[PDB]
DNA sequence: GAATAGCGGAACACATAGCCGGTGCTATACTTAACGTTAATTACTGGGA
DNA sequence: TCCCAGTAATTAACGAGAGCACCGGCTATGTGTTCCGCTATTC
C-alpha cells in the first residue's frame, strides 16, 4: 500500500487508516523520538506540519512540488488549533501570545 | 554520485551547519538564480551542493560574501 | 524446488523438520520406485511383491496390510495413487524411530 | 448527612408536605385562583409525589428519570394554574392529563438528536404499534409492505416514516469490537478537497487565462464578460450588446468564433473532449 | 509569529468575546431539509455558512458578495471553514461550579477557601446553608449550617446575618474574599507556627493565593456563568450514506445542558416553589459538570449503547486524546508500507522499492517533471499519463528517484537506527528489498515483518536524510561505541568456513606467489579452501603520519585466508584474518578498519565482507542432517549411574536417615551433576570428531561437523541449544518456579515422550507470556524516560568546572567486572590525571580520553580518574559539550546542539525487552584493610572494631584486582600491607555470633550487670560454666531497662582501666539478648569476645530505581556525625540520641525497636553510616552523602541489572537521567532573595537567582537539592504543555490555569506540538538566530 | 499445502534470515495458485433528491 | 452584415394556498425509582503518644 | 496535644497492522413577466 495524497479525516485534517480508505502510515511518537534523536528537524517539521496537517500548508507544498521547487511554508498544524478550541471550550483562556 | 558526506563534514563541522549550508546552496541552484561550480554528473542539486562542499569552494563564508556581493551588484543597477 | 536456510534449525530447535524432510525423501523414493515399475509395464505380481515389502517394514507396527486380498485392480489403482509418493502416517508421540 | 446524589435528595425531600383532602384541595384552590401565592405553593408542593408516581411509568425511554420528574413538574404547575374546584372532582384526575401529556411531549421533543415534530412522531408510533400487533399474526417481522397493507396507507409513506426512525448512531463508538477504530478513522472529509484537486483547479485557471490572452482581444473580452471569467461579471448577450458591441447577433458570432479558436487551441495541446471529460 | 503560550482563567466576559451568538435552542438541524436550525447547536448566523461564499437563503452567492451579513438569514457569507473557529456561548440560568476547580484532588476552591471539600459539595447540592459574611455576631464566615440549624439561627437573627446556598453562596464567598489581607494573615501564621504539617499547609495556601494575585485572574471565575460551546465542525453531524447520520457525543451533552437550562429558565419564570428550582439547579449543574468531564462527579451519564459519552476532557486525556494520538504522532502522506525481503546484491545505502509504491509516492514530482518535459502541458493531462502508466512515465520515474533518499522504518521503532535513509533502487515486485547488514539495526526478520517508507519532500529534508540518517553514516550504535552493521548469521558462517584448515587437503605445502594465485588455485579446483599454504602477502602499515609502507613477507596460512585477504583494504595488518575468524573476530576487524582507515573504506569493506561471506557459504553447501547430532556414547552410562544413585537415596530416605528436604537437594545435586557430565562428554565428541591423517597415522582437529560450525562460529547457535540436541536437556521447572525432581533426559534427536514433553511446556508458556507482558512494561518505561529527558540539549562548549565524579573500575568482590579503561573511554577529565610518579602530570586537565590516552593510563596503571560528568555540569538549561563527553556513534566530541536527552532515553529504553562466613583471596597480591580501626585479639591476630571494614588485594603495581568487605568482628589470619598467596582465608568470623569486643585489657567487671532485673541465669548446662546471660527489655521488669550491663575494667591495684588516647572510661553497656560467658573480676584482654550476640526482577528493578521508590526496609543512616546513644525508650521506638562532638545534640530519631539495630549504642558514627541494614532509598543517599554518591549508586545499581543480562550501555545515558531527576531543589533558608522557605523551586532558576545576588552585594539562598522520580520530575516542569502531553492532564491544566502559567516553548515536545522546528539539530541554529534577534 | 523437494543450504544470501528461494518450476506448475473470490456491492438508495 | 420577428424556454420572482409544524386542551380516582485487577500515591480521617 | 496507620480515590498499564382544534407561517407552486437566448426572415 502507498498513498501520495488521498482523503483526510473529518475533525482534524489528517490522513486516514490503512489501505481501505487509502491512508497514510502513522508516524507515531516513537518515530518522533527517533527523528529528534538525530539532528533531523526539518524532516520532522515537514512530517507533522505539511505532509500531514497544515491545511493551507500542504496545497502550497504540492504546488511547490509540481512547479519544481522543494520549499515549504509550514505554518501551524490544524490539530493544535483543535486542541486550542477544545481546551478553550472549558473555562480556560489559552492563547498564543507574542 | 554520493554515498558518504564524510569529507564535507571534514570541511564544515558540526554535521548540521553542513545541512544548512547545503540547503542554502541547493536553494540557490534549484530556484534557478545560480549555476553549479563543479560540473554536474546528472546529479540532483542536493548532491552537486555536497560535492561543492567537498571541494571546499562553498561554505557559509563564501555564501555570505557572494550574497553581499550580489546585493551590492543589484544596488549598482539603480542608475 | 525450495532452498532453505540451515541456521534456522539449531537455534529455534525445531529438529523435527529434518526428520520430516528425511522421511519425505524416503516416501518419495518409494513413489518413484513404483513409478519406475509402472513406466514399463512390469507385472501386477512384482508390483504386489514390492508394495507389500514396502508395507512390511519396520518392526512392531500395527496395520499389517496383506496385499493378497487385493484383486489386481486395486493393486493397479493403489499403484496409480502411490506413484507420486507412498504416504506415511507417523502419529504424534508414537513416532517413527530413525532405524 | 445525606449522600449527595440528586435523586435521593429530591425523593427524600418531597415527602415534607401532607397530602391534601378533597375539601382541603378545594379550599386551597379557592385561595390559589384569586392570587394567594402560598396556596399555590402548598398545592404544587404537596402533589410532587403524584408526579413521581406518574413519571415512574415513563421510565427507560430516552430521558433519564429526573428529567421526566422535572418535566412533569411543569405540567403540574400548569394544572394548578387551570384547575377548577367547581366541578367537584378530585384533583388527581384533572392533573393526570396535564402531567401525562407534558411528559409525553417531552419524550417526543428531547429524545431524537435530529428533532422530529410531534405529528411525525405520533405517526411513527401508530406504525410501530401496528407492527407490534401484526407480528403475532405472521410470526415474523412485518414488512413496510405489511404495515402498508394493514393500514391501507401508501407503501412509500410508511417506508419514509420508518426511515425517519433511524436511531442516529454515535461516532465515538469503536468498530469491530476492538477499541482501536471509531468512525473518526473511517469517515473522510468529503467537502474539503485535497491538494490534488486543489492544484488542478489553480493550474486550470492559469491555463485558461493564458489561452485567453493567447486569443485576440475582441474575442476574449466577449468571452470574459460572457462568463465572468477574466475579472468580470457573467453578463448577458443582450447586456454586452448594449455595453460593447451593439449587434447582439455579432456578439453571438464573435462568441462562436472565439469558441472555435479556443477549440483549436485546446486540441493543439491534446486536450479533447475525451481528455477533459473521460 | 508568537513566542509563548499563555494559559489563564477565562472571565465571564472573555467568553462573551470569543463567542458569536447565544445558543438558545437544543435542536441541531432540520429533518426534511438538512439545514442547520436557528438557533441551535449548528447554526449559520452563529457559526458561519455551510457552503463556501453562500448564505442560507442563497440570495447572496459569490465571492463577489463577500462579507455582507444577509437580511433574510443573518448569515455572513465567508468561507465555510469558519465553522471550525467560531464558538457560541450558553447563558446559564444559575451559576454552576466548574468541575476541574472542584474535583481535581488538591481542590482549588477547597484549599483556596480553606474549606473542606465535603462541606463545599454539601453546599453545591443545596443540602446545607453556608454563612457568607454574617459576621461574628454569632457565627463564623465559612461555617456551614444544616437546615434546622439555619432555621433557629434565622429565628434568633432575621437580620445582620446572611447565609446563601449553592453556587451563588460559593460565588459570594469567592468574590467576597480578599487576597492581600488574607495572604498577610496566612503569612504571619506561617511565621508563627512550628508544626511542619501546618507549615506545609500554609505554604501551599500561601503559594496558591500568591499565584492568584500575580496572575491577572480573580477567584470567582472558577464558577461558570457563561458556558462556551465548541465550534460545530469540531463535533460534526456528518451524514452517513442512506439518510443515516452520526454525531459526536458532545451534541448530546450540549443538548442536555441546553434543555435543563431552558427548563430552569421557565421554572424561574413560572415562579415555581423552591423545591423544584433547587432540584433543577442540582440537575443542571450536573449536566454541565458532566459535559466538562464524565465519570468524575459520581457515575457518568451514558448513551443508548450503555456506554458513557465522550466529554470534552475525554478528548484530551489518555491515548485517545489529542495529545498523544493526533498531535504528537500524526498520520502522514507520501507514505506506504510493504513486506520486506533480502536482496543481498545491494550496496548498503540502497534499498529495493517496487515500481508501484514508487510510482505512487513520487506522484507530484512526476507531475512536475511531465510538465517540464512538455509531455503534458497541464496537470489534468499529466495525471492521466501516470494513470495509465505509459512507456515514458517510467523514464521520468528513474530520474525523479535517482538521488532522492527514502525513509525506511520498522514498526516497533525503539532507537534512532529504526529510521534510516536509503537511496532506493527500483524493483519489479511488491516487496521492499533491504540490505542484510541493516536488519541487525532494525531488529528485522524476514518472517513477514513489515516496514513503512516515507518521502523527504523538501530540499532540507533530502539533505537531512543524507547527512544524518543515511545508512552509511550510522555504523556505530548510539548506546555504546560497538559497531552495529556486524555480519549476522549467514555471512559469518561462510567466513568461518573459508578461514579454516584441515590436516590434509589438496595442495597442502605448495607455495603461492600472491593472494590471487590462491584464487586461481581454488577456482580451478586444484586446492581446497582449507590447505596450509605458504603465500606471500603485502600488508601496509601507516606507522608514520599516514605513510602506507609496503612489507612483503611469507605467511603460513590457508588458501581460504589468502583468498579473503584481497577483500581487506590496505592499512590493516595481516594477522586479523590469519585465524578461524568467527563472529566475534569479524566485528573486531570491522572496527579496527573503522578506527585505522576511516569511514569510507569501512563502508566499502562491509559490503565486500557480505558479498564474500554469502558467496562462500553458497559453495560451502553447509547443510544440516540428522547425523550431525552425535549423541554421546557415555550418555547411557552416565544416566544409568545417576539413576542408581537416586534409587539409593530414595531407599535411605525411607530408612529415615534423611528428610524430604535433604534428599531433594541430593537428587537435584546428582541430576545437575549428570546433566553437566553429559554435556561435557559430548563436547569432546562433537568438536574433535575429525581425526584425519596427513602422510601418516592420524591427527585430531577441530571438527567439520555442521552443527558445530554453526555454534562455534557464533553464527546462530550456542553451547546451550546444543546439549538439547544431542545431550540430555536437564532439569525443568514448574509454575511455582520450583525445579522438578525427575528431569527430562532425552535430547531432541531421540524425541521426547508424553510426560517429558508436558513437563517442558510450562517453561515455554512462562517464557512466551514473559515477552507478552515485557513489551507492555518496556514501552511505558521508555515513554517515561523520554519525557523526563526532553529539554536536555548540548548548548555550550565548556561550562568551566573542575567538579565531576571520580571513576574506579568495577571490582564487585572477585574479579574486575568492567575496568577503568572502558568506563573512561571518551570522557574529558576534571583534574589532571597524573602517573603514580606524582610530580609529573601524565594527562592535562581537560583532555578528551580517546584510546591513545587510554593506553597511557593502561601502562601506568592508574586506578582513579576524576572525570567531568553531566550531572556536575554548570550549564543552565543544557549540558556543556565538554561535560558530556564523546559523541558515542561518532568518534569525535559531541556537536553543539545535539539533543542527548532523547538518545540517552532510548538507549535505556530499547534493551528493556531483554530483561525479566569467610573471605578467600583468589589471587596474588597484598592485603590492604582500608581506613578501619582493628585491635589485636587475645590470640595475637587482628580482630575488627570497624563497621565499614574493607579488604583490598593491592597488587605489585598498586592496583586492585580483588576487593572485599569485612563485617564487624573478624579475626585476621594475615596482616596489612604484605603480600599473601591465593586461597588464603584472610579473615574469618561467625555469621551468627556478633562480638562486642573491647579494646582494653585487665580485670573486667560486671558493672551494672545484675540478675533479676537485667540479666538472668541460663548457665552452660552442657558444660558447666556459669553463663550470665541477659534477657530482653520486652521481657524484663521496668527497674532495669536503662541499666545496661557495662564492662568496666579495673586492676588489682585499685586503679581503673579507661580508654587510652582519651580520658573517657572504658565500659560497654551491653543491650538486651546478651549472652555473656565471662565473669566479673577476671582478666580480659584486648580483642576478646565479651558477649556472644546472635543476629529482584530485571525490568521492575530498573523501573523502581529510575522511579526512586522507597524500599520497604530503608537503611537508617547517621544524619549527623558524632557519638550515638539511646534516649527515652518508648514502647516500640528507641529515640536514638546522636550527639555531635560540637554540634546540636538533640537530634533523636524514633527507630522501630523490632528492627535489628547495628551500632553498639556508644560509637562515634561518621555521618551517613548505617544504623540498621537494608536497601536504601536514593533520597537518603542524596540528602546525606550528596549528589556524587547517588549518581554512583544509581549507575551502579542499574549497570548491575544490565550487565547481568549481558547488555552494555555507556553510563552517560544514566547520568543524564540522574541529572534530570534532580532539577528541583527546595529552599532551606530563603536569604535575601525572593523565595519562600518550604517551597520547591527548580534548581536551575535558583542557580541564577542567587548567582546574581552573590554577584550583587546581597546574600544567597540556602537550598537542599531534592530528588524526584521520573514520573514526578517530568510532571514538575516549567513548560505546562510538555507536562500535560503526558500522564494526568486534568491535573496539570488545572494547576497551570489557576496559576496563570506560561509555557516558553524551550523544550522539544512543545515545539513538536506547535509545529515549528525543534531546537535540537538542524533547527538549533535557527532557534539561536531567533533568540539572538529577539531581545535585541 | 503442497509438498515440495526442499534442500537445506545457504544459497547466495537470498535465503538469509528466514527468506526462501522458490524455483520457477514451482510457479509453472501452479502449485500455490490460490483462488480468491471477493464480493462487491452497489446499493441504490432513495435519496431525498 | 444587420434589423426585426417569432419563439422556446428557463427561470425568477411574486403572490397564494395549503399544509407542515407548534400549541392547548382533555374532569371516577391514582401520591415518594433502578456484583474482578495491580500498583502506587495521596488526601482524609479516626486513633495513639 | 501533634504523629500515625487504615481507608478510599485517582492515576497508569506498547505499535501498527393518544388524539383533536387551531393557526400561522413557511414553502411549494402556479404564473406572469421577463429576460435571455436562439433561430429565422428580410434590406
Ligand atoms: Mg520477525
Ligand atoms: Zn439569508
Ligand atoms: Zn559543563
Amino acid at each position: 500500500h502507498a498513498r501520495s495524497t488521498g482523503s483526510y479525516s473529518l475533525v482534524t485534517q489528517q490522513p486516514l487508516g490503512g489501505k481501505a480508505q487509502f491512508g497514510g502510515q502513522r508516524f507515531g511518537e516513537m518515530e518522533v523520538w527517533a527523528l529528534e534523536a538525530y539532528g533531523a528537524a526539518y524532516t520532522l517539521q515537514e512530517m507533522l506540519t505539511v505532509k500531514s496537517d497544515d491545511v493551507n500548508g500542504r496545497t502550497k507544498m504540492y504546488k511547490n512540488i509540481v512547479d519544481g521547487n522543494h520549499q515549504m511554508e509550514p505554518g501551524m498544524p490544524e490539530s493544535f488549533n483543535v486542541l486550542l478550541k477544545e481546551i478553550r471550550s472549558l473555562g480556560i483562556n489559552i492563547e498564543l501570545e507574542d | 554520485a554520493r554515498v558518504t558526506v564524510q569529507d564535507a563534514v571534514e570541511k564544515i563541522g558540526n554535521r548540521f551547519d553542513l545541512v544548512l549550508v547545503a540547503a542554502r546552496r541547493a536553494r540557490q541552484m534549484q530556484v534557478g538564480g545560480k549555476d553549479p561550480l563543479v560540473p554536474e554528473e546528472n546529479d540532483k542539486t542536493t548532491v552537486i551542493a555536497l560535492r561543492e562542499i567537498e571541494e571546499g569552494l562553498i561554505n557559509n563564508q563564501i555564501l555570505d560574501v557572494r550574497e553581499r556581493q550580489e546585493q551590492q551588484e543589484q544596488e549598482a543597477a539603480e542608475l | 524446488d525450495i532452498v532453505l536456510n540451515p541456521l534456522g534449525v539449531p537455534s529455534r530447535m525445531n529438529i523435527g523438520q529434518i526428520l520430516e524432510t528425511h522421511l519425505g525423501m524416503a516416501a518419495k523414493g518409494i513413489g518413484d520406485k513404483i513409478n519406475a515399475m509402472l513406466k514399463q509395464q512390469q507385472e501386477v505380481a512384482k508390483l504386489r511383491e514390492f508394495i507389500q515389502r514396502a508395507y512390511d517394514l519396520g518392526a512392531d507396527v500395527r496395520q499389517k496390510v496383506d496385499l493378497s486380498t487385493f484383486s489386481d485392480e486395486e493393486v493397479m489403482r493403489l499403484a496409480e495413487n502411490l506413484r507420486k509418493g507412498m504416504p506415511i502416517a507417523t502419529p504424534v508421540f508414537d513416532g517413527a524411530k530413525e532405524a | 448527612q445525606r449522600v449527595l446524589d440528586a435523586t435521593q435528595l429530591y425523593l427524600g425531600e418531597i415527602g415534607y408536605s401532607p397530602l391534601l383532602t378533597a375539601e382541603e384541595e378545594v379550599y386551597f384552590a379557592r385561595r390559589a385562583l384569586r392570587g394567594d401565592v402560598a396556596s399555590r405553593r402548598r398545592m404544587i408542593e404537596s402533589n410532587l409525589r403524584l408526579v413521581v408516581k406518574i413519571a415512574r411509568r415513563y421510565g427507560n425511554r430516552g430521558l433519564a428519570l429526573l428529567d421526566l420528574i422535572e418535566e412533569g413538574n411543569l405540567g403540574l404547575i400548569r394544572a394548578v394554574e387551570k384547575f377548577d374546584p367547581e366541578r367537584g372532582f378530585r384533583f388527581s384526575t384533572y392533573a393526570t392529563w396535564w402531567i401525562r401529556q407534558t411528559i409525553e411531549r417531552a419524550i417526543m421533543n428531547q429524545t431524537r438528536t435530529i428533532r422530529l415534530p410531534i405529528h411525525i412522531v405520533k405517526e411513527l408510533n401508530v406504525y410501530l404499534r401496528t407492527a407490534r400487533e401484526l407480528s403475532h399474526k405472521l410470526d415474523h417481522e412485518p414488512s413496510a409492505e405489511e404495515i402498508a397493507e394493514q393500514l391501507d396507507k401508501p407503501v412509500d409513506d410508511v417506508s419514509r416514516m420508518l426511515r425517519l426512525n433511524e436511531r442516529i448512531t454515535s461516532v465515538d463508538t469503536p468498530l469491530g469490537g476492538d477499541s482501536e477504530k471509531a468512525l473518526l478513522d473511517i469517515l473522510a472529509d468529503e467537502k474539503e478537497n485535497g491538494p490534488e484537486d486543489t492544484t488542478q483547479d489553480d493550474d486550470m485557471k492559469q491555463s485558461i487565462v493564458k489561452w485567453l490572452f493567447e486569443l485576440n482581444a475582441k474575442q476574449r473580452e466577449v468571452l470574459a464578460r460572457r462568463f465572468g471569467l477574466l475579472g468580470y461579471e457573467a453578463a448577458t448577450l443582450e447586456d454586452v450588446g448594449r455595453e460593447i458591441g451593439l449587434t447582439r447577433e455579432r456578439v453571438r458570432q464573435i462568441q462562436v468564433e472565439g469558441l472555435r479558436r479556443l477549440r483549436e487551441i485546446l486540441q493543439t495541446q491534446g486536450l479533447n473532449i475525451e481528455a477533459l471529460f473521460r | 509569529e508568537f513566542d509563548a503560550i499563555k494559559i489563564a482563567l477565562a472571565s465571564p466576559d472573555m467568553i462573551r468575546s470569543w463567542s458569536f451568538g447565544e445558543v438558545k435552542k437544543p435542536e441541531t438541524i432540520n429533518y426534511r431539509t438538512f439545514k442547520p436550525e436557528r438557533d441551535g447547536l449548528f447554526c449559520a448566523r452563529i457559526f458561519g455558512p455551510v457552503k463556501d461564499y453562500e448564505c442560507l437563503c442563497g440570495k447572496y452567492k459569490r465571492l463577489k458578495h463577500r462579507g455582507v451579513i444577509c437580511e433574510k438569514c443573518g448569515v455572513e457569507v465567508t468561507q465555510t471553514k469558519v465553522r471550525r473557529e467560531r464558538m457560541g456561548h450558553i447563558e446559564l440560568a444559575s451559576p454552576t461550579a466548574h468541575i476541574w476547580f472542584l474535583k481535581s484532588l488538591p481542590s482549588r476552591i477547597g484549599l483556596l477557601l480553606d474549606m473542606p471539600l465535603r462541606d463545599i459539595e454539601r453546599v453545591l447540592y443545596f443540602e446545607s446553608y453556608v454563612v457568607i459574611e454574617g459576621g461574628m455576631t454569632n457565627l463564623e464566615r465559612q461555617q456551614i449550617l444544616t437546615e434546622e440549624q439555619y432555621l433557629d439561627a434565622l429565628e434568633e437573627f432575621g437580620d445582620e446575618f446572611d447565609a446563601k446556598m449553592g453556587a451563588e453562596a460559593i460565588q459570594a464567598l469567592l468574590k467576597s474574599m480578599d487576597l492581600e489581607q488574607e495572604c498577610e494573615q496566612l503569612r504571619e501564621e506561617l511565621n508563627e507556627t512550628n508544626s511542619e504539617t501546618k507549615r506545609k499547609k500554609l505554604t501551599k495556601r500561601i503559594k496558591l493565593l500568591e499565584a492568584f494575585v500575580q496572575s491577572g485572574n480573580k477567584p470567582e471565575w472558577m464558577i461558570l456563568t457563561v458556558l462556551p460551546v465548541l465550534p460545530p465542525d469540531l463535533r460534526p453531524l456528518v451524514p452517513l450514506d442512506g439518510g443515516r447520520f452520526a454525531t459526536s457525543d458532545l451534541n448530546d451533552l450540549y443538548r442536555r445542558v441546553i434543555n435543563r437550562n431552558n427548563r430552569l429558565k421557565r421554572l424561574l419564570d413560572l415562579a415555581a416553589p423552591d423545591i423544584i428550582v433547587r432540584n433543577e439547579k442540582r440537575m443542571l449543574q450536573e449536566a454541565v459538570d458532566a459535559l466538562l468531564d464524565n465519570g468524575r462527579r459520581g457515575r457518568a451519564i451514558t448513551g443508548s449503547n450503555k456506554r458513557p459519552l465522550k466529554s470534552l476532557a475525554d478528548m484530551i486525556k489518555g491515548k485517545q486524546g489529542r495529545f498523544r494520538q493526533n498531535l504528537l504522532g500524526k498520520r502522514v502522506d507520501y507514505s506506504g508500507r510493504s513486506v520486506i525481503t533480502v536482496g543481498p546484491y545491494l550496496r548498503l545505502h540502497q534499498c529495493g522499492l517496487p515500481k508501484k509504491m514508487a510510482l505512487e509516492l513520487f506522484k507530484p514530482f512526476i507531475y512536475g517533471k511531465l510538465e517540464l518535459r512538455g509531455l503534458a502541458t497541464t496537470i489534468k493531462a499529466a495525471k492521466k499519463m501516470v494513470e495509465r502508466e505509459e512507456a515514458v512515465v517510467w523514464d521520468i520515474l528513474d530520474e525523479v528517484i535517482r538521488e532522492h533518499p527514502v525513509l525506511l522504518n520498522r514498526a516497533p521503532t525503539l532507537h534512532r537506527l529504526g529510521i534510516q535513509a536509503f537511496e532506493p533502487v527500483l524493483i519489479e515486485g511488491k516487496a521492499i528489498q533491504l540490505h542484510p547488514l541493516v536488519c541487525a539495526a532494525y531488529n528485522a526478520d524476514f518472517d513477514g515483518d513489515q516496514m513503512a517508507v516515507h518521502v523527504p519532500l523538501t530540499l532540507e529534508a533530502q539533505l537531512e536524510a543524507r547527512a544524518l540518517m543515511m545508512s552509511t553514516n550510522n555504523i556505530l550504535s548510539p548506546a555504546n561505541g560497538e559497531p552495529i552493521i556486524v555480519p549476522s548469521q549467514d555471512v559469518v558462517l561462510g567466513l568461518y568456513y573459508m578461514t579454516r584448515d584441515c590436516v590434509n587437503a589438496k595442495g597442502e605445502g605448495m607455495v603461492l606467489t600472491g593472494p590471487k594465485e590462491a584464487e586461481r588455485l581454488y577456482r580451478s579446483g586444484l586446492a581446497s579452501l582449507h590447505a596450509r599454504v605458504k603465500v606471500r602477502i603485502t600488508e601496509y602499515e601507516k606507522d608514520a603520519n599516514g605513510e602506507l609502507v609496503a612489507k612483503t613477507s611469507l605467511k603460513d596460512t590457508t588458501v581460504g585466508r589468502a583468498i579473503l585477504w584481497m577483500i581487506v583494504p590496505k592499512g590493516l595488518p595481516y594477522s586479523i584474518v590469519n585465524q578461524a575468524l568467527g563472529k566475534k573476530a569479524i566485528s573486531k576487524m570491522l572496527n579496527t578498519c573503522y578506527r585505522i582507515l576511516g569511514l569510507k573504506p569501512t563502508v566499502i569493506f562491509a559490503d565486500q565482507i557480505m558479498y564474500t561471506g554469502f558467496a562462500y557459504a553458497a559453495r560451502s553447501g553447509a547443510s544440516v542432517g540428522i547425523d550431525d547430532m552425535v549423541i554421546p556414547e557415555k550418555k547411557h552410562e552416565i544416566i544409568s549411574e545417576a539413576e542408581a544413585e537416586v534409587a539409593e537415596i530414595q531407599e535411605q530416605f525411607q530408612s529415615g536417615l534423611v528428610t524430604a528436604g535433604e534428599r531433594y537437594n541430593k537428587v537435584i545435586d546428582i541430576w545437575a551433576a549428570a546433566n553437566d557430565r553429559v554435556s561435557k562428554a559430548m563436547m569432546d565428541n562433537l568438536q574433535t570428531e575429525t581425526v584425519i591423517n596427513r602422510d601418516g597415522q592420524e591427527e585430531k582437529q577441530v571438527s567439520f561437523n555442521s552443527i558445530y560450525m554453526m555454534a562455534d562460529s557464533g553464527a546462530r547457535g550456542s553451547a546451550a541449544q546444543i546439549r538439547q540436541l544431542a545431550g540430555m536437556r536437564g532439569l525443568m521447572a514448574k509454575p511455582d518456579g520450583s525445579i522438578i525432581e525427575t528431569p527430562i533426559t532425552a535430547n531432541f534427536r531421540e524425541g521426547l515422550n508424553v510426560l517429558q514433553y508436558f513437563i517442558s511446556t510450562h517453561g515455554a508458556r512462562k517464557g512466551l507470556a514473559d515477552t507478552a507482558l515485557k513489551t507492555a512494561n518496556s514501552g511505558y518505561l521508555t515513554r517515561r524516560l523520554v519525557d523526563v529527558a526532553q529539554d536536555l540539549v548540548v548548548t555550550e562548549d565548556d561550562c568551566g568546572t573542575h567538579e565531576g565524579i571520580m571513576m574506579t573500575p568495577v571490582i564487585e568482590g572477585g574479579d574486575v567486572k568492567e575496568p577503568l579503561r572502558d568506563r573512561v573511554l571518551g570522557r574529558v577529565t576534571a583534574e589532571d590525571v597524573l602517573k603514580p610518579g606524582t610530580a609529573d602530570i601524565l594527562v592535562p586537565r581537560n583532555t578528551l580520553l580517546h584510546e591513545q590516552w587510554c593506553d597511557l593510563l593502561e601502562e601506568n596503571s592508574v586506578d582513579a580518574v576524576k572525570v567531568r560528568s553531566v550531572v556536575s555540569c554548570d550549564t543552565d538549561f543544557g549540558v556543556c559539550a565538554h561535560c558530556y563527553g564523546r559523541d558515542l556513534a561518532r568518534g569525535h566530541i559531541i556537536n553543539k546542539g545535539e539533543a542527548i536527552g532523547v538518545i540517552a532515553a532510548q538507549s535505556i529504553g530499547e534493551p528493556g525487552t531483554q530483561l525479566t562466613s569467610s573471605i578467600q583471596v583468589k589471587n596474588k597480591g597484598s592485603i590492604k584493610l582500608s581506613n578501619v580501626k582493628s585491635v589485636v585479639n587475645s590470640s595475637g591476630k587482628l580482630v575488627i572494631t570497624s563497621r565499614n571494614t574493607e579488604l583490598k588485594l593491592i597488587d605489585e603495581f598498586g592496583r586492585t584486582k580483588e576487593s572485599y568487605k569485612v563485617p564487624y568482628g573478624a579475626v585476621l589470619a594475615k596482616g596489612d600491607g604484605e603480600q599473601v598467596a591465593g586461597g588464603e582465608t584472610v579473615a574469618n568470623w561467625d555469621p551468627h555470633t556478633m562480638p562486642v569486643i573491647t579494646e582494653v585489657s585487665g580485670f573486667v567487671r560486671f558493672t551494672d550487670m545484675i540478675d533479676g532485673q537485667t540479666i538472668t541465669r541460663q548457665t552452660d548446662e552442657l558444660t558447666g560454666l556459669s553463663s550470665l546471660v541477659v534477657l530482653d527489655s520486652a521481657e524484663r521488669t521496668a527497674g532495669g531497662k536503662d541499666l545496661r550491663p557495662a564492662l568496666k575494667i579495673v586492676d588489682a591495684q585499685g586503679n581503673d582501666v579507661l580508654i587510652p588516647g582519651t580520658d573517657m572510661p572504658a565500659q560497654y553497656f551491653l543491650p538486651g539478648k546478651a549472652i555473656v560467658q565471662l565473669e566479673d573480676g577476671v582478666q580480659i584482654s584486648s580483642g576478646d569476645t565479651l558477649a556472644r550476640i546472635p543476629q529482584t526482577g530485571g525490568l521492575p528493578r530498573v523501573a523502581d530505581l529510575f522511579e526512586a521508590r522507597r524500599p520497604k526496609e530503608p537503611a537508617i543512616l547517621a544524619e549527623i556525625s558524632g557519638i550515638v546513644s539511646f534516649g527515652k525508650e518508648t514502647k516500640g521506638k528507641r529515640r536514638l540520641v546522636i550527639t555531635p562532638v560540637d554540634g546540636s545534640d538533640p537530634y533523636e530519631e524514633m527507630i522501630p525497636k523490632w528492627r535489628q539495630l547495628n551500632v553498639f549504642e556508644g560509637e562515634r558514627v561518621e555521618r551517613g553510616d548505617v544504623i540498621s541494614d537494608g536497601p536504601e532509598a536514593p533520597h537518603d543517599i542524596l540528602r546525606l552523602r550528596g549528589v556524587h554518591a547517588v549518581t554512583r549508586y544509581i549507575v551502579n545499581e542499574v549497570q548491575d541489572v544490565y550487565r547481568l543480562q549481558g547488555v552494555k550501555i555507556n553510563d552517560k545515558h544514566i547520568e543524564v537521567i540522574v541529572r534530570q531527576m534532580l532539577r528541583k531543589a527546595t529552599i532551606v533558608n530563603a536569604g535575601s532573595s525572593d523565595f519562600l522557605e518550604g517551597e520547591q523551586v527548580e534548581y536551575s532558576r535558583v542557580k541564577i537567582a542567587n548567582r546574581e545576588l552573590e554577584a550583587n552585594g546581597k546574600v544567597g539562598a540556602t537550598y537542599s537539592r531534592d530528588l524526584l522520580g521520573i514520573t514526578k520530575a517530568s510532571l514538575a516542569t516549567e513548560s505546562f504543555i510538555s507536562a500535560a502531553s503526558f500522564q494526568e492532564t486534568t491535573r496539570v491544566l488545572t494547576e497551570a490555569a489557576v496559576a496563570g502559567k506560561r509555557d516558553e516553548l524551550r523544550g522539544l515536545k512543545e515545539n513538536v506540538i506547535v509545529g515549528r522546528l525543534i531546537p535540537a539539530g538542524t533547527g538549533y541554529a535557527y532557534h539561536q538566530d531567533r533568540m539572538r534577534r529577539r531581545a535585541a | 499445502g503442497q509438498n515440495m523437494r526442499v534442500a537445506f543450504m545457504p544459497w547466495n544470501g537470498y535465503n538469509f534470515e528466514d527468506s526462501i528461494l522458490v524455483s520457477e518450476r514451482v510457479v509453472q506448475e501452479d502449485r500455490f495458485t490460490t483462488i480468491h473470490i471477493q464480493e462487491l456491492a452497489c446499493v441504490s438508495r432513495d435519496t431525498k433528491l
